[PDB]
């Protein structure tokens, strides 16, 4: 009684030993309905009868409902999972609707019990055992041992995945033609030929499968226009995500939130900003399944958060390949930005919208530039090219940046855009002094100890100031000199400091910023004519910096 | 079928597991050539698919387009490289032909083809694991573990070292004044003079090679005699403005940090007041005595400064210049050991990258020349925007160690 396909073996992670975990005791009609669905799959050869020669062990719980309202299993594999080695379970994400091609006909199979069809080698086997808790105290548990893959398993997914390519292969390869993609319990089948030659592949192809032990049941999609694949709602046109709809409830435990987890990261891999972060970080304690864990504050905002992206649907178009791919980007605020992706005119494949941290000063062009990255790389792996940009900025905007910047720069094939939210570059430092402008020398400095420092100019006229400031830093200090003297100077300016880390920050030509103060700044900047930042060094012979610099500084 | 003593046992460095890198995007020209190129190497049983069960990866690429040959696969090896342990001597000790650098030209063959003969130990092979990705995740992914030696891997040419220098032994004793230095998968092959006879005396050791089972490619040419170095020049102003004197005094500040053969005093002296950026300060009698020392030990050569045969070299790179470009290369900090200048981008068409990524080959092949080694590299560009590119621009067999910087040397070094 053993399925042909190969196993893939399985070893432990190195030095380490088995899962022996004890089992905890549910309800008497929870231990009874266990039986109930073991006694059922000894039977079926998914597991086998076991005694108590094997040292291992596994948590046995159930949950009451969800598919045609009875009894269910659940077995918990954690500790088990930590315990076996790791696998390739990475595989660049997940695919994307917008990367399908419009297939005359198209048809779904549910693989169903994929995971219980598939065999698990016997040289691991020993480690997914379960003892049932008895009821009746007098008698033992009944321990078992899976000999297919288990549900809740590390590998399951790694494996089936690869069992399933080497049975669908010599179907591939006899029909070159076909397009077949797999993804867990999904399989879908596109396809040139008619319905009438479709639906017989279709056979074929069940028939195959029915070989090698999988089953696909009768209610597949035969070729029904919408189709339910991963998710997404494929309709011959246009495809539309299904609605992701989460758990609204006071009291979650641990196996909830795990599923909770779970779906979040269906979602991620189609909507952006998703984070598990903190509802995860509630997991990490080693409590059992049904134990109930409080929400902090910050996985609370994360629920609401997220649930608030999902509540935002995504649809477009299909792809073809005869046209090219135009990318068009656009500006908002708080550092937000947009795209969408399309191959016709208003007809878009993908829409979404970037946001990253880089850093705490930023500059608004050094954002868009990220953009067009994160764009291109994303579609380099949905459709195997980069697009035709559409960019919102003067070609000769642009032309002056990479010129002006330090680091290199690159932006591919693009093309001038007219929508209202611009990119530029609000002000522009001079390379050489202004003449007879008045020359600023500052400074800036504070102790640890006293937590304060003192701030202020000295001209080349003549002119002073100074300011001691409460709560600041050695070079918080040196950049509210800075402002002083842009603020109480005329439109054209000279600028003379001693702080490589403050020359930089302004150098960069940031848009805005997280510390308020060069925010304040950049204000100034942008109301300026011609500004010039010069750079000279701290504590020896310096012109401004042998009098404001002066020692024992307060 | 004896006892198994043919293939050469080769261990990861204690206590390190092997590289679980991942893989990333692909165009659909990229895939499609790999796919081609590993189905081959594939029925030539070099390379042979695996499962799920083998939990490490590599990052693998082709890189030949245009109107040029064909794709060239290139699996980078870098991880593992680093993972794997260095064999005890052959290369150590006895090495690095000091002579290469100086010849009037020198070619460089890739010879990996080279490795595909011998096969690899058994044990080994899982940690070559590479797979082929899918337009749009279609395919689950090609996976695939080498049987025989890896190309870019560093493994291979030190177990073939011995069945290499077995094969150079004759074109290293009927030409005795011709220069042949072996570093991974390429030979740097280098002679004194164009006589006519070195561009066929190339083609003479290609055929040779091609004789005794090399199938080198169906020629690159390196003159280290053109290779001067870039110092640092001071500005001839006309005993202009006082920015001018800040502009310079604070380069030379930064430059007493490489070598204090120079003196701060009058020209700071010249600084002491409060008086505007934009006035035209005539230079003393005693500063004029500052630029002897300054221009003087500034066109010359450091002190203390050896190459080490046991640290890294670190490369520094610098865009200064919208055609230029600059670059540094040491092993302790200032300790510098070459300055040098590119240019080629009014060659090139203007792009930065591209720039760069040609730079940084020119530089590498340049260390390897001279040093017998790739220097870490310290990329003045963002990660996100070299890793969606380089591959793009990159030529090489070999893959050097970056980092990323935010750049600042604010007085603008060089020029």
């Amino acid at each position: 009684p053993i399925s042909p396909i190969e196993t893939v073996p399985v070893k432990l992670k190195p030095g380490m030993d088995g899962p022996k975990v004890k089992q905890w005791p549910l309800t008497e009609e929870k231990i009874k309905a266990l039986v109930e669905i073991c006694t059922e799959m000894e039977k079926e050869g998914k597991i086998s009868k076991i005694g108590p020669e094997n040292p291992y062990n596994t948590p046995v719980f159930a949950i009451k409902k969800k598919d045609s309202t009875k009894w269910r299993k659940l077995v918990d594999f954690r500790e088990l999972n930590k315990r076996t080695q790791d696998f390739w379970e990475v595989q660049l994400g997940i695919p994307h609707p917008a990367g399908l091609k419009k297939n005359k006909s198209v048809t779904v199979l549910d693989v169903g019990d994929a995971y219980f069809s598939v065999p698990l080698d016997e040289d691991f086997r020993k480690y997914t055992a379960f003892t049932i808790p008895s009821i009746n105290n007098e008698t033992p548990g009944i321990r078992y041992q899976y000999n297919v893959l288990p549900q809740g398993w590390k590998g399951s997914p790694a494996i089936f995945q690869s069992s399933m390519t080497k049975i669908l292969e010599p179907f591939k390869k006899q029909n070159p033609d076909i397009v077949i993609y797999q993804y867990m319990d999904d399989l879908y089948v596109g396809s040139d030929l008619e319905i009438g030659q479709h639906r017989t592949k279709i056979e074929e192809l069940r028939q195959h499968l029915l070989r090698w032990g999988l089953t696909t049941p009768d209610k597949k999609h035969q070729k029904e226009p919408p189709f339910l694949w991963m998710g997404y709602e494929l309709h011959p046109d246009k495809w539309t995500v299904q609605p992701i709809v989460l758990p609204e409830k006071d009291s979650w435990t641990v196996n909830d939130i795990q599923k909770l987890v779970g779906k979040l990261n269906w979602a991620s891999q189609i909507y952006p900003g998703i984070k598990v972060r903190q509802l995860s970080k509630l997991l990490r304690g080693t409590k059992a399944l049904t134990e109930v864990i409080p929400l902090t504050e910050e996985a609370e905002l994360e629920l609401a958060e997220n649930r608030e992206i999902l509540k935002e649907p995504v649809h477009g178009v299909y792809y073809d390949p005869s046209k090219d791919l135009i990318a068009e980007i656009q500006k908002q605020g708080q550092g937000q930005w947009t795209y969408q992706i399309y191959q016709e005119p208003f007809k878009n494949l993908k829409t979404g919208k970037y946001a990253r941290m880089r850093g705490a000063h930023t500059n608004d062009v050094k954002q868009l530039t990220e953009a067009v990255q994160k764009i291109t790389t994303e579609s380099i792996v949905i459709w195997g090219k980069t697009p035709k940009f559409k960019l919102p900025i003067q070609k000769e905007t642009w032309e002056t940046w990479w010129t002006e910047y330090w680091q290199a720069t690159w932006i591919p094939e693009w093309e001038f855009v007219n929508t209202p939210p611009l990119v530029k570059l609000w002000y522009q430092l001079e390379k050489e002094p202004i003449v007879g402008a008045e020359t600023f020398y500052v400074d800036g400095a504070a102790n640890r100890e006293t937590k304060l420092g003192k701030a202020g100019y000295v001209t080349n006229k003549g002119r002073q100031k100074v300011v001691p400031l409460t709560n600041t830093t050695n070079q918080k200090t040196e950049l509210q000199a800075i402002y002083l003297a842009l603020q109480d100077s005329g439109l054209e300016v000279n600028i003379v400091t001693d702080s490589q880390y403050a020359l930089g920050i302004i150098q960069a030509q940031p848009d805005k910023s997280e510390s308020e103060l060069v925010n304040q700044i950049i204000e100034q900047l942008i109301k300026k004519e011609k500004v010039y930042l010069a750079w000279v060094p701290a504590h020896k012979g310096i012109g401004g910096n042998e009098q404001v610099d002066k020692l024992v500084s307060a | 079928p004896i006892s198994p003593i043919e293939t050469v046992p080769v261990k990861l460095k204690p206590g390190m597991d092997g590289p679980k890198v991942k893989q990333w995007p692909l165009t659909e020209e990229k895939i499609k050539a790999l796919v081609e190129i590993c189905t081959e190497m594939e029925k030539e049983g070099k390379i042979s698919k695996i499962g799920p069960e083998n939990p490490y990866n590599t990052p693998v690429f082709a890189i030949k387009k245009k109107d040029s040959t064909k794709w060239r696969k290139l699996v980078d090896f870098r991880e593992l490289n680093k993972r794997t342990q260095d064999f005890w001597e052959v290369q150590l000790g006895i090495p690095h032909p000091a002579g290469l650098k100086k010849n009037k030209s020198v070619t460089v063959l890739d010879v990996g083809d080279a490795y595909f003969s011998v096969p690899l130990d058994e044990d080994f092979r899982k940690y070559t694991a590479f797979t082929i990705p899918s337009i749009n995740n279609e395919t689950p992914g090609i996976r695939y573990q080498y049987n025989v030696l890896p190309q870019g891997w560093k493994g291979s040419p030190a177990i073939f070292q011995s069945s290499m220098t077995k094969i150079l032994e004759p074109f290293k004793k009927q030409n005795p004044d011709i220069v042949i230095y072996q570093y991974m998968d390429d030979l740097y092959v280098g002679s004194d003079l164009e006589i006519g006879q070195h561009r066929t005396k190339i083609e003479e050791l290609r055929q040779h090679l091609l004789r005794w089972g090399l199938t080198t490619p169906d020629g690159y040419e390196l003159h280290p005699d053109k290779w001067t170095v870039q110092p640092i020049v001071l500005p001839e102003k006309d005993s202009w403005t006082v920015n001018d004197i800040q502009k310079l005094v604070g380069k030379l500040n930064w430059a007493s940090q490489i070598y204090p053969g120079i003196k701060v005093r009058q020209l700071s002296k010249l600084l002491r007041g409060t008086k505007a950026l934009t006035e035209v300060i005539p230079l003393t009698e005693e500063a004029e005595l500052e630029l002897a020392e300054n221009r003087e030990i500034l066109k010359e050569p450091v002190h203390g400064v050896y190459y080490d045969p046991s640290k890294d070299l670190i490369a520094e790179i610098q865009k200064q210049g919208q055609g230029q470009w600059t670059y540094q290369i040491y092993q302790e900090p200032f300790k510098n050991l070459k300055t040098g200048k590119y240019a080629r981008m009014r060659g090139a068409h203007t792009n930065d990258v591209k720039q760069l990524t040609e730079a940084v080959q020119k530089i590498t092949t340049e260390s390897i020349v001279i040093w017998g080694k790739t220097p870490k590299f310290k990329l003045p560009i963002q990660k996100e925007t070299w890793e969606t590119w380089w591959t793009e621009y990159w030529q090489a067999t070999w893959i050097p160690e970056w980092e990323f910087v935010n750049t600042p040397p604010l007085v603008k070094l060089w020029y």
